[PDB]
């Protein structure tokens, strides 16, 4: 349903963008 | 707040970014840069 | 007649280019 | 009504903790370990 | 290392801070013939012992102010005060007096550094030494 | 008799002994705080500190905030507390990044880059926990 | 640190040395004046630029000049 249709994309995207945000700092 | 101009949703997100997100990010980066020791 | 929202979005997309050019110029001037 | 309140509460619990979970996952030695990606020190 | 016998003082809040044990501190030692009262440059008055005394301060100016007070504000004057710089690693550098003779009087063995051989009115013009990273006095 | 003397036996330091600077009750109460306790991991220190500091922040917006009149009152307080704790964690992380980026020691595990980062993460999660438990206590029904 | 320079107009009057509170100046032997002594600044790294030495100088304009430059912990007179 619409609930899954939105959450299946939303719930990993925030995780991934937080990951990339941290990688933007982990670089020496 | 809302208006009758086209794309009325643009201020809703643009103004908070230019008011909170952008200043927070630039002050954070500037604070990090001005404090990096060495390489004078 | 008033502008269309597509015009506003296109204006933002166009304004993306001077932002990138300004970033490049500032980084060049930093050297 | 109360439904919007619960919607806001549910969307406030999860988003920050998810972002911070991602930040913690890649900040510690977990991203390299799980995915097999080598850390820059080991490179030869 | 150094001597001891600190002056009898009740302490104050105007003394040392973190820098003392992180960057440097200063020590001043002197021998007094009587157990008397002097004025601490950090606020308040303290009793200095009869014999040798050692005092730790945070700035060289404070040590030299106490030295001035010792030299001038006592009828039996004090001329043997010594000022050292105490590094956080325990290394102690003897600062004042440099050669043991007071700087106010001429003495042999000095190098005469910092002296220009010209008048202050004969300094080079700023424009002529442009793009040299030096001001007119530096040349 | 004299309740005021030198600070920890050295008068020449810039401090004085007071019934609140080195009293037994003062040292006992301070030494047992989460930021100063013994044998506590930095992550758990941060969790404990953040729990309280986010619990108490729920107050002012609920009673004085712009939404205090409406039913969206405790929610407004919760949102304000969450935003404040988020900005607090960002500031903590920035301080940790800029402070201990030089030489690293393990004499104090809080005063090191990894220790401070763990402190910040635990502080974040504790802030969320405390703010949410405060909201659950204050907010009526909604269950 | 600040730079303290002594020019050839000094008369060996020693006022500058006594006026200095941080022990930067010194009296050295010389021949260009009647007093046969001149001022030197061996410890300029301890000078705070308080300009007391210049205020004590009696010669026309100043035989001793102080130019303020890079500020360190010593030259800023910090106790913390
Ligand atoms: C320098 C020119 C300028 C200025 C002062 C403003 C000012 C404003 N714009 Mg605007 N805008 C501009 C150019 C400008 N605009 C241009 C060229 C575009 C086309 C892309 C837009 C598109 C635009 C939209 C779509 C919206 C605004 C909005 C706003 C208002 C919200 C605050 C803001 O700027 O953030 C938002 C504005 C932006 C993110 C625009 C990007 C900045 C432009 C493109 C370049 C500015 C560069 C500038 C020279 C940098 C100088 C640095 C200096 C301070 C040191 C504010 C009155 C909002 C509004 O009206 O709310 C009611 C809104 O929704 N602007
Ligand atoms: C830069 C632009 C900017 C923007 C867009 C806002 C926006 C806002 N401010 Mg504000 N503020 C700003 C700058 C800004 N501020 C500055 C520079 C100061 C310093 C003087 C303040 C000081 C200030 C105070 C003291 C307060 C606000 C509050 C608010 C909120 C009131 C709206 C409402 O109905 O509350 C309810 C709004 C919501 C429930 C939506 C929350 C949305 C996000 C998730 C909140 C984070 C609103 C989100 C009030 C507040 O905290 O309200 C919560 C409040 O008490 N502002
Ligand atoms: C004002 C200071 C203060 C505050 C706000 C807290 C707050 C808290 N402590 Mg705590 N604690 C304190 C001082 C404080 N502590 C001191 C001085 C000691 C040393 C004796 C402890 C020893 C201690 C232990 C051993 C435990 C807590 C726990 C807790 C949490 C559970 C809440 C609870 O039991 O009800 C309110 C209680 C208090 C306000 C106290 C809570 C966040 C528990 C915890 O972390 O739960 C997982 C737990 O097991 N505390
Ligand atoms: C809005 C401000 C505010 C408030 C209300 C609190 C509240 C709290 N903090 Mg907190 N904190 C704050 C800002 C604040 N914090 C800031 C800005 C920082 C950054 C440095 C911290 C860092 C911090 C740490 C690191 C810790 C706390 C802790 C605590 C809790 C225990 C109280 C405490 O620290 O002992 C009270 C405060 C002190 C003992 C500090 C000295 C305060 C002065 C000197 C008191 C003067 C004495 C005087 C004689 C008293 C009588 C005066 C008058 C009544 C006559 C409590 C929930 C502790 C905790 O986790 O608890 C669970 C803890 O370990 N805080
Ligand atoms: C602007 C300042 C301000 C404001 C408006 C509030 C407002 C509030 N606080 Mg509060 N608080 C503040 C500062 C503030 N706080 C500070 C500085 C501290 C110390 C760090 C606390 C510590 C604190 C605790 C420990 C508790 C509150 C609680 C509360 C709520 C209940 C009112 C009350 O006193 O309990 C009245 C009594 C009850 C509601 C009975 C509940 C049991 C209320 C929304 C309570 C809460 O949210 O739980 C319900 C609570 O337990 N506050
Ligand atoms: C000190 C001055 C002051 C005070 C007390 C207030 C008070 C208030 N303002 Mg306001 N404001 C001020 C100056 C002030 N304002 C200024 C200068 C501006 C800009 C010109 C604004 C702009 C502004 C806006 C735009 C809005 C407010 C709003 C509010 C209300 C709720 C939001 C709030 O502040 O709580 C939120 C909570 C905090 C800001 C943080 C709480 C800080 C805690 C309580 C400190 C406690 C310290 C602790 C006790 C130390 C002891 C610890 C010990 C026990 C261990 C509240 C009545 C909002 C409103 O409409 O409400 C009616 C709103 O929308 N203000
Ligand atoms: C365990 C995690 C989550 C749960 C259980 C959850 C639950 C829900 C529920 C019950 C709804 C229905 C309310 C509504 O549609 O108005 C909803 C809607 C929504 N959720 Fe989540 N949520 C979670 C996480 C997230 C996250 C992290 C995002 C990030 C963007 C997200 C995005 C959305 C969006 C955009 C909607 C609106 C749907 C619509 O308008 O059709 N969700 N969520
Ligand atoms: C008690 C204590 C200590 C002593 C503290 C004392 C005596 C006083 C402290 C007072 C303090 C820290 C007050 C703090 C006030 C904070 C305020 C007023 C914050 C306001 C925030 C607002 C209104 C935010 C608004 C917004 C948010 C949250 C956003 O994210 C963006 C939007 C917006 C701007 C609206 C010390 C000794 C410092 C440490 C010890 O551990 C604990
Ligand atoms: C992707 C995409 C979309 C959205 C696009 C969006 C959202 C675009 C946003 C654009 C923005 C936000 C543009 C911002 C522009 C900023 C500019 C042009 C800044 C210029 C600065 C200049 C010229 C000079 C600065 C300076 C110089 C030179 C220095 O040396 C130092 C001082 C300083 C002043 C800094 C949508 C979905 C619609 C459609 C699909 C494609
Ligand atoms: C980009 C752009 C631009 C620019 C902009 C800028 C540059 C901005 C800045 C920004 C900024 C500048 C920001 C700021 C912010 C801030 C904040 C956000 C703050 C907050 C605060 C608060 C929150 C407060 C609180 C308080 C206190 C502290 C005390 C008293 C009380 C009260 C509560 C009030 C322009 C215009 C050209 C336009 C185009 C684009
Ligand atoms: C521990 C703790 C805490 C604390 C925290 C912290 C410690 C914080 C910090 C914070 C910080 C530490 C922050 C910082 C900030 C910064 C800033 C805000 C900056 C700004 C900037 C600017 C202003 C800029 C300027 C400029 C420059 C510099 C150059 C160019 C130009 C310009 C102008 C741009 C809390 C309370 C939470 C709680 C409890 C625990
Ligand atoms: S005060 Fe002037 S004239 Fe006298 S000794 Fe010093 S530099 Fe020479
Ligand atoms: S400026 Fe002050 S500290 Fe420097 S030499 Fe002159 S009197 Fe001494």
């Amino acid at each position: 349903v619409r609930w899954l249709a939105v959450h299946t994309l939303a719930v990993p995207s925030v995780f991934f963008v937080g990951a990339i945000a941290a990688m933007q700092f982990i670089q020496r | 707040m809302d208006g009758s101009y086209a794309a009325s949703y643009l201020p809703w997100i643009l103004i908070p970014m230019v008011g909170w997100l952008f200043p927070a990010v630039t002050m954070g980066l500037l604070f990090i840069h001005i404090e990096s020791e060495g390489e004078g | 007649m008033a502008l269309s929202d597509t015009q506003i979005l296109a204006a933002l997309v166009v304004a993306l280019l001077p932002a990138f050019l300004a970033f490049r110029l500032s980084t060049e001037l930093y050297k | 009504i109360v439904t919007s309140i619960r919607y806001w509460v549910i969307h406030s619990i999860t988003i920050p903790m998810l972002f911070i979970a991602g930040w913690l996952f890649v900040s510690t030695g977990l991203a390299y370990d799980a995915f097999g990606t080598p850390r820059p020190d080991e490179y030869f | 290392e150094l001597s001891g016998q600190p002056p009898k003082f009740g302490g104050s809040t105007g003394g040392l801070l973190s820098k003392a044990n992180r960057e440097e501190k200063y020590a001043i030692t002197w021998t007094s013939a009587s157990e008397q009262v002097f004025e601490m440059p950090t606020g308040g008055a303290a009793i200095m012992n009869e014999g040798e005394n050692l005092l730790y301060l945070a700035r060289k100016e404070q040590c030299l102010a106490l030295g001035t007070q010792l030299r001038t504000k006592f009828k039996p004057k004090i001329q043997d005060y010594k000022i050292y710089r105490v590094y956080p690693s325990g290394e102690v550098q003897y600062l004042h007096p440099a050669d043991g003779v007071f700087p106010e009087k001429v003495n042999e063995g000095r190098e005469a550094q910092g002296t220009k051989t010209r008048r202050i009115g004969q300094n080079p013009e700023p424009v002529t030494i442009k793009f040299s990273g030096k001001a007119p006095y530096e040349v | 008799n004299q309740v005021v003397q030198a600070y920890n036996g050295d008068p020449f330091v810039g401090h004085l002994s007071t019934p609140i600077s080195d009293s037994a009750f003062t040292r006992t109460f301070i030494g047992n705080l989460p930021a100063y306790r013994k044998g506590l991991s930095p992550i758990l220190r941060g969790l404990e500190v953040g729990m309280a500091h986010g619990y108490f922040l729920i107050g002012p917006w609920t009673l004085l905030g712009p939404l205090r009149d409406s039913e969206y009152q405790y929610i407004g307080g919760l949102i304000g507390a969450l935003a404040l704790i988020l900005v607090a964690t960002a500031a903590l992380s920035s301080y940790g990044l800029v402070t201990f980026q030089g030489e690293q020691g393990s004499g104090d595990t809080l005063q090191t880059a990894d220790g401070w980062s763990q402190f910040a993460a635990g502080f974040f999660v504790g802030g969320m926990g405390g703010a949410f438990v405060a909201y659950f206590l204050l907010e009526n029904l909604s269950v | 640190s600040h730079s303290v320079k002594i020019y050839d107009t000094c008369i060996g009057c020693t006022q500058c040395v006594r006026a200095c509170p941080l022990d930067v100046l010194e009296m050295v032997p010389w021949d260009g004046c009647k007093a046969a002594q001149i001022a030197s600044s061996p410890r300029t790294e301890d000078c705070v630029g308080c300009k007391r030495c210049e205020t004590a100088c009696p010669t026309d304009f100043l035989s001793i000049r102080v130019y303020l430059g890079a500020e360190t912990t010593r030259s800023m007179g910090l106790a913390y």
